[PDB]
C-alpha cells in the first residue's frame, strides 16, 4: 500500500491568471485534489501523564512516539565477543587466559598484599 | 529535533537508541553496592586525613604534634 | 602556501583527475601459505590507488646521485644531517657546566666494584 | 554542491571558480551555463548579505537584484567572445570575491557541511549478518549446499586452533559392538 | 484544525488573556482599571470643568492638516513653491534647537564642562556628525522658484535651529548620480542618509553645495511642470 | 521496541515528502512569477520553456524553491531538470538533510 496518489497530465491550479484573479487576496484554488482531513492529536502521549515524568519533562514534543510503540527503539542486543555461544570445539584459549588472570591475582593476594 | 531513527544490526553490540526494560532494578543494584564500596574507601582514607585546629585551639610548640626539626 | 603548479620542489599529488593505474605493486604471499580465515574468511577486492599508495614508499628511490640534498629544502636537509653534531656539541657544552660546578658528569661511574644490582653472592661448602 | 571550498587545499582561484560556478573548470561550461550559474551565484550571495544579514534593507535588496537581473539579461544577450561580456564576468566575479565571507552559512543539506555525516547508516548486509543463531536461526548444517558444489562447513568467525582432542564422557562405552556381534555370528 | 475543545483540562483563551500585554489581539472586554473604564465611570471627569480643560489645553485642530493638497505661503510675491518637507524638517529643527538649551545649560550646570566637551567631540566626529548633522546641513526644508530671476530659493536649518534661505541659479543646477558619491560618503549614507532620497540628489556646480530632499516630502505638480524647471 | 528478529531497511516509497504537496507548492511558486501567465496550463509534464520560464527566470524560481523547501539544489541537478515532473520528483525524493 505504498502507491502514491500523484496527478500527471492534468493541471493542479484552476486560476486562469494571477492578476485578473485576486490571488494575492484569495490565494490559489486547487483542482484534482486528494483531500485527506488528518486529525491526529499531538501530545497524545502527554494526555493523562504526571508532571514529574520523562514524557512531560523532556519528551513533551508535538508528535513523540512512545518506546512501546516506536519500532526503532532498541533493547540491549549484540554479541559481547566473536566467540560462538554454541561452539562444539574444546577450545581452551579463554580458559588459559582466565587462569593466568586468576593466578596472578591470587599470587598478589597471597604473597604480596600486606 | 533529533535525527530520524534507522535500523541497527542485531548482531552488533552498540548503544544506538538502547533502552532497557529492567533499568530500575539495574540502577538499584548498581547504585547501592557502589555506595558501599565508596563508604569503605572513605573510612579507609579518613585514617590519613589532616585538618587544621578549630577556632578556639592553638598548637603548643613543644607538644609532640608540633613540627620537629631533624636532629643530626 | 602550497599548490601543485607552483610547489616546484615540495612535491605532492596533483589535483587533476587521472585514470586508475594499470600496473602497481601488490600483496604477495609465500608459496604454500596458510590463508588467514578470521571472521568468516571474507576478502574484498582491493582498490588500485590504495594498494599503489601502500607499496609506493617502500619502492621509492633516488633517480640521480646527490638528489637527496636538493629534494625538499636544502637548509632543512642540512640541519637534519647535522643534528647529531648539534646534539653532541650541546652535550659537551652542558658537560662544561657539570665540570665547573661539580654535578653529574657524562661518565661510566664505577661505585660498585663489579657488584651487580641486588645480585646473590654466595659460596658453597 | 559539495560545499568543500575550505577543505582539500583549494587555491583562491579554484575557490572563486567554485563559488561563481559549480565547477572548478568553468572553461568546460558553455555560454548559457556560465551566465546562468554566475547569475545564480550572484543572487545567492546578494540574498545572503542583504536579506539574511545584519540589519538588512529590503528596498535596497530589491534595487540591487533588479540591477543585477538587467545586467545578466544583457550578458546573456551578448556573444561569448566579447570584451564587454568578459568585463561583465570580471565585474561579478569581483563582486563575489568582495562579498566572500569566511564561515559563511552552509546549508545542512549539502555534503561536507557541519552535521553532514554525523551518523553511519547500516546496510542490509550488516542487518542480515548473524553468524550465530540467536537472532536469525542457524542450521545445524552450517550452510545450504548448492548444486555443482561439494558440501563444506562455513568458515567460523573465530578460527582459533587452540582446541583439545575430542572429549568424551567419563567411562564412555566404545567397544566395537558391531564387529563383536558379527564375529560371534560367524563363529 | 484546533482540538483544544476535545479536552476538559486544556488551556483556554481565558487562560491566554494574560498575554494580551505582550501579544497584540483586538480588545475583548474592558477591565475595571482601564483608563477608558475609569474615565467613563468616575463622574468627576464628566464635569464641564474637566471637559473644557480637555477641549482647550491640548493640541489644536487648527494645526491639523485638512487636505492632501498644501499651498504654503509664498516666499516672494512673484515666486511659486515646488517642494516642502513635512516631518523630517520639524525633527531636524527640534534637534538643532537643543543647542540653545542643552549647551548653555550644560555650561552653567555641569561641574566639568571641559569633560563634557571632551566626551562630545569624538561623539560628534563619529556616529553623530554623519548621522544627523551633515544630513541636516544638506537638507532642503523648502524650495521655491523665482521666475523673474530664473532662480530657486532653498530654505535650510542652521545652527541652533535658525532658518536661512539662499538663491541658486537654475542654470547652475546639476544632477549628481548616487554612484559618484556613495563611495565618497559611505558612512553618511550608511547611518544618516535614510531619510533623504538617494537617487534624487542635485548640486549647484558654481557653489558645490548639495540638495537633499525628504522621501516623505510634498511636491507640487504645477511647480514640477513649470517650463522653467523643464 | 524493535523486535529481536532481523529487520531490514524498509524503502516504503522513494518519496521522503508528500509528492502531491511538493508539486502543488512548486506550481504555486512558479505561478507567483511575473513571466508566468496562465497557472492553469502548468502541469507536471509541461516544460519550462512552454510554460514560459526563461533560462534566467528558471534560476530565480529555483532559488526561491530552495528557500521554500529548505534544501539546496546543485547546479548539475538544476540543469538536468527538464520538466516540472523531474523537478518535483527530485525535490520529493530528496532527503532534506542530504
Ligand atoms: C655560524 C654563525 C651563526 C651565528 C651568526 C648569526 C646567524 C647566521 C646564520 C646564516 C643566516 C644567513 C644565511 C642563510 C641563507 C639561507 C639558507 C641558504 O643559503 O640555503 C639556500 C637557500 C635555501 O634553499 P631551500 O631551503 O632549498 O629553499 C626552500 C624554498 O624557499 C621553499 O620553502 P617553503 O615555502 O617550502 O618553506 C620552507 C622554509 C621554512 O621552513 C619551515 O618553516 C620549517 C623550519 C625551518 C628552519 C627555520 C629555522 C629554525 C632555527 C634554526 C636553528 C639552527 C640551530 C643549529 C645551528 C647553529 C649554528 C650556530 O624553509 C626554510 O627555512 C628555507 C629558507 C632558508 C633556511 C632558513 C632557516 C635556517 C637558516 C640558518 C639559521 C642558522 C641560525 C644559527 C644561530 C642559532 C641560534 C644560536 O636557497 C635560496 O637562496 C632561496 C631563498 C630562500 C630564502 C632566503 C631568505 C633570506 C636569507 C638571508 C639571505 C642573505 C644571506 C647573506 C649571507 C652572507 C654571508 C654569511
Ligand atoms: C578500585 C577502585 C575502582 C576500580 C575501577 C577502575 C576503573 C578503571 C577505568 C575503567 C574505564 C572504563 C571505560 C569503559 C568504556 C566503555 C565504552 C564506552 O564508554 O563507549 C565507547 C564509545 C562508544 O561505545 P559503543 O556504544 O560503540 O559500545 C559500547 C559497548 N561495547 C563497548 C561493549 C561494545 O566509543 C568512543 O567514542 C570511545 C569513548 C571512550 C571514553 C572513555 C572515557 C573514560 C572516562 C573515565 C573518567 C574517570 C575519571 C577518574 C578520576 C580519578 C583518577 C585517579
Ligand atoms: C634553537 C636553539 C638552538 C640552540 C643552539 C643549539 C646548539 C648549537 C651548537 C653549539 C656548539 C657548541 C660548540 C662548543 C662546544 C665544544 C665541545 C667540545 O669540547 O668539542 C670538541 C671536539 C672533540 O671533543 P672530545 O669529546 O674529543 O673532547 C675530549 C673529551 N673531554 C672533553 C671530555 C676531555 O672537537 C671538535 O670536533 C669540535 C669541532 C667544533 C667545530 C666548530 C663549532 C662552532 C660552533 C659555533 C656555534 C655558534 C656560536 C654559539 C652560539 C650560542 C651562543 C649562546
Ligand atoms: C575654550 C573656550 C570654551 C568655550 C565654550 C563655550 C560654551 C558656551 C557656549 C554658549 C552657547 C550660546 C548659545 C546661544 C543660543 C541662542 C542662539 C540663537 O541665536 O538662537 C536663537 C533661537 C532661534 O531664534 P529664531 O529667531 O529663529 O526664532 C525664535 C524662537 N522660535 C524658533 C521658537 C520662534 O532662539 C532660541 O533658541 C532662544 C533660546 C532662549 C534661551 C537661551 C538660554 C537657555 C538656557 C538658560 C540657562 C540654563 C537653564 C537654567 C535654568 C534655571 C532655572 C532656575
Ligand atoms: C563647555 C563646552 C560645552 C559643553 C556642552 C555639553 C556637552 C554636549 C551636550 C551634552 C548633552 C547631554 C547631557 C546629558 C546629562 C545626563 C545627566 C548627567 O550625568 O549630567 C551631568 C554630567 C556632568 O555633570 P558633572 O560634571 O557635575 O558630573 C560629575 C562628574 N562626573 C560625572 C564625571 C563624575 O553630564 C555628563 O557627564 C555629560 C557628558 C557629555 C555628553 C556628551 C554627549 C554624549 C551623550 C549624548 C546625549 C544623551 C546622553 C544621555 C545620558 C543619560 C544618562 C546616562
Ligand atoms: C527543591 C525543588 C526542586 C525542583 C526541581 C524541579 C524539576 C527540575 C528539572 C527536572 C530534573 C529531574 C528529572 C527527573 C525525572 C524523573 C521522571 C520519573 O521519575 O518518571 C517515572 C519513572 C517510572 O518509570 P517509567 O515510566 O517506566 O520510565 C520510562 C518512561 N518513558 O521513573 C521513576 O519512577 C523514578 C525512580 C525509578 C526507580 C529508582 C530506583 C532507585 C534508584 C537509586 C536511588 C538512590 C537513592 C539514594 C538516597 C540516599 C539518601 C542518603
Ligand atoms: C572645543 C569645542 C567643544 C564642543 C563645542 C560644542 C559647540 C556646540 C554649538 C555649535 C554651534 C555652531 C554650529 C555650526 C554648525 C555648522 O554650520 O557647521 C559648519 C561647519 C563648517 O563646515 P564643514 O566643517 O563641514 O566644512 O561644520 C563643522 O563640522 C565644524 C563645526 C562643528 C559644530 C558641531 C556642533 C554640534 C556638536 C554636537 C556634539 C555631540 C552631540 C551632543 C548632544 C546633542
Ligand atoms: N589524492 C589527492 N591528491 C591531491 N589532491 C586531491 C586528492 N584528493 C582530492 N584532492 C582534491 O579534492 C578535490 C576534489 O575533491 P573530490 O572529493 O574528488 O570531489 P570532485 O573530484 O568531484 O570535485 C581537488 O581539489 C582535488 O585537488
Amino acid at each position: 500500500g505504498y502507491e502514491v496518489h500523484l496527478v500527471k497530465d492534468k493541471n493542479l491550479i484552476g486560476n486562469k491568471s494571477f492578476k485578473d484573479d485576486l490571488v494575492a487576496v484569495y490565494g490559489f484554488t486547487d483542482v484534482n485534489d486528494h483531500h485527506h482531513h488528518d486529525e491526529t492529536d499531538p501530545y497524545h502521549h502527554l494526555r493523562g501523564v504526571p508532571t514529574l515524568s520523562f514524557e512531560r519533562m523532556y519528551f513533551a514534543d508535538a508528535y513523540y512516539h512512545d518506546d512501546t510503540h516506536e519500532g526503532l527503539m532498541n533493547e540491549p542486543h549484540g554479541y559481547l565477543t566473536m566467540d560462538d555461544p554454541m561452539d562444539l570445539r574444546p577450545n581452551y584459549e579463554k580458559s588459559a587466559l582466565e587462569l593466568l588472570f586468576l593466578v596472578s591475582g591470587g599470587a598478589i593476594l597471597a604473597l604480596m598484599l600486606g | 529535533g533529533g535525527f530520524q531513527k534507522y535500523p541497527i544490526p542485531r548482531y552488533l553490540h552498540v548503544g544506538q537508541w538502547i533502552v532497557n526494560k529492567n533499568w530500575k532494578w539495574n540502577t538499584f543494584h548498581m547504585f547501592f553496592p557502589t555506595a558501599i564500596l565508596c563508604f569503605m574507601v572513605w573510612r579507609n582514607s579518613m585514617i590519613s586525613t589532616a585538618k587544621p585546629p578549630n577556632y578556639g585551639e592553638y598548637v603548643d610548640p613543644q607538644s609532640p604534634v608540633a613540627p620537629k626539626a631533624i636532629k643530626y | 602556501n602550497y599548490h601543485y603548479d607552483f610547489c616546484g620542489r615540495a612535491y605532492m599529488g596533483n589535483p587533476a583527475v587521472q585514470s586508475p593505474p594499470k600496473e602497481f605493486f601488490n600483496y604477495h604471499y609465500v608459496p604454500d601459505n596458510y590463508p588467514d580465515a578470521l571472521s568468516g574468511f571474507r576478502i574484498a577486492y582491493r582498490d588500485p590507488f590504495e594498494v599503489q599508495h601502500v607499496f609506493a614508499y617502500e619502492n621509492w628511490e633516488y633517480q640521480y646521485d646527490g638528489q637527496w640534498w636538493s629534494m625538499g629544502s636544502l637548509a632543512c636537509n642540512v640541519l637534519f644531517f647535522c643534528t647529531p653534531l648539534f646534539l653532541y656539541l650541546i652535550l659537551q657544552v652542558e658537560e662544561l657546566n657539570s665540570e665547573k660546578r661539580g654535578g653529574t658528569s657524562n661518565k661510566f661511574y664505577h661505585n660498585n666494584a663489579g657488584f651487580f644490582h641486588f645480585q646473590i653472592y654466595d659460596n658453597k661448602q | 554542491s559539495k560545499a568543500y571550498y575550505f577543505v582539500k587545499n583549494f587555491s583562491w582561484a579554484e575557490v572563486s571558480n567554485l563559488l561563481c560556478y559549480g565547477t572548478k573548470y568553468p572553461t568546460v561550461l558553455n555560454h548559457q551555463q556560465k551566465v546562468t550559474r554566475l547569475y545564480r551565484a550572484t543572487l545567492r550571495r546578494v540574498y545572503a548579505h542583504q536579506v539574511e544579514g545584519y540589519k538588512t534593507d529590503f528596498k535596497q535588496y530589491n534595487e540591487n537584484i533588479t540591477d543585477i537581473g538587467k545586467d545578466f539579461n544583457k550578458m546573456l544577450a551578448l556573444k561569448p567572445e566579447s570584451l564587454e561580456l568578459q568585463a561583465y564576468f570580471k565585474k561579478y566575479e569581483d563582486l563575489q570575491e568582495e562579498l566572500f565571507d569566511p564561515a559563511m552559512i552552509i546549508d545542512e543539506s549539502r555534503p561536507y557541511a557541519a552535521s553532514s555525516g554525523r551518523y553511519y547508516i547500516f546496510d542490509d548486509y550488516l542487518l542480515k549478518f548473524d553468524p550465530f543463531g540467536f537472532y536469525s536461526p542457524k542450521l545445524l548444517s552450517e550452510n545450504r549446499p548448492e548444486e555443482a558444489m561439494p558440501f563444506y562447513e562455513d568458515y567460523p568467525q573465530n578460527d582459533s586452533h587452540w582446541n583439545l582432542w575430542e572429549q568424551f564422557p567419563e567411562d564412555f562405552e566404545d567397544s566395537n559392538a558391531e564387529r563383536e556381534a558379527i564375529l560371534k555370528s560367524n563363529k | 484544525g484546533d482540538i483544544r475543545h476535545k479536552f476538559s483540562n486544556e488551556i483556554t483563551d481565558d487562560d491566554y488573556d494574560y498575554q494580551r500585554a505582550m501579544h497584540v489581539k483586538p480588545p475583548k472586554e474592558e477591565s475595571l482599571f482601564q483608563l477608558t473604564n475609569i474615565l467613563s465611570s468616575v463622574p468627576v471627569f464628566k464635569t464641564r470643568f474637566f471637559l473644557d480643560f480637555i477641549a482647550r489645553n491640548l493640541d489644536t485642530n487648527s494645526a491639523v492638516s485638512t487636505s492632501d493638497f498644501v499651498a504654503p505661503p509664498r516666499v516672494h510675491e512673484n515666486s511659486f513653491f515646488v517642494y516642502h518637507s513635512r516631518e523630517l524638517g520639524n525633527v531636524i529643527r527640534k534637534y538643532r534647537s537643543l543647542e540653545s538649551i542643552v549647551l548653555p545649560g550644560a555650561l552653567l550646570t555641569f561641574t566639568y564642562p571641559l569633560f563634557a566637551a571632551f566626551v562630545a567631540i569624538p561623539s560628534y566626529y563619529f556616529m553623530f556628525n554623519a548621522k544627523i548633522y551633515e544630513m541636516s546641513r544638506r537638507f532642503v526644508v523648502r524650495m521655491d522658484v523665482l521666475p523673474h530671476l530664473e532662480m530657486i530659493s532653498v530654505q535650510r536649518i542652521g545652527a541652533f535651529g535658525i532658518l536661512y534661505t539662499k538663491l541658486h541659479r537654475i542654470q547652475d543646477l546639476e544632477y549628481v548620480p548616487f554612484d559618484q558619491v556613495k563611495e565618497q560618503e559611505n558612512y553618511l549614507w550608511a547611518i544618516g542618509g535614510h531619510g533623504v532620497d538617494n537617487q534624487l540628489i542635485f548640486k549647484d556646480r558654481s557653489t558645490g553645495e548639495f540638495f537633499y530632499f525628504e522621501r516623505q516630502g510634498v511636491w507640487d505638480a504645477k511647480g514640477l511642470n513649470h517650463p522653467l524647471l523643464n | 521496541y524493535a523486535p529481536q528478529k532481523v529487520v531490514l531497511r524498509n524503502e516504503k516509497s522513494g518519496y521522503y515528502a508528500n509528492p502531491d504537496d511538493v508539486a502543488r507548492r512548486l506550481i504555486r511558486l512558479i505561478s507567483l512569477h511575473d513571466k508566468v501567465q496562465n497557472p492553469s496550463a502548468i502541469t507536471l509534464k509541461s516544460t519550462w520553456s512552454e510554460i514560459g520560464v526563461d533560462p534566467l527566470s528558471y534560476v530565480e524560481i529555483m532559488l526561491e524553491a530552495e528557500n521554500e523547501f529548505y534544501i539546496e539544489l546543485a547546479d548539475e541537478d538544476l540543469e538536468r531538470f527538464r520538466t516540472v515532473e523531474d523537478a518535483v520528483e527530485f525535490i520529493a525524493r530528496n532527503f532534506f538533510t542530504n
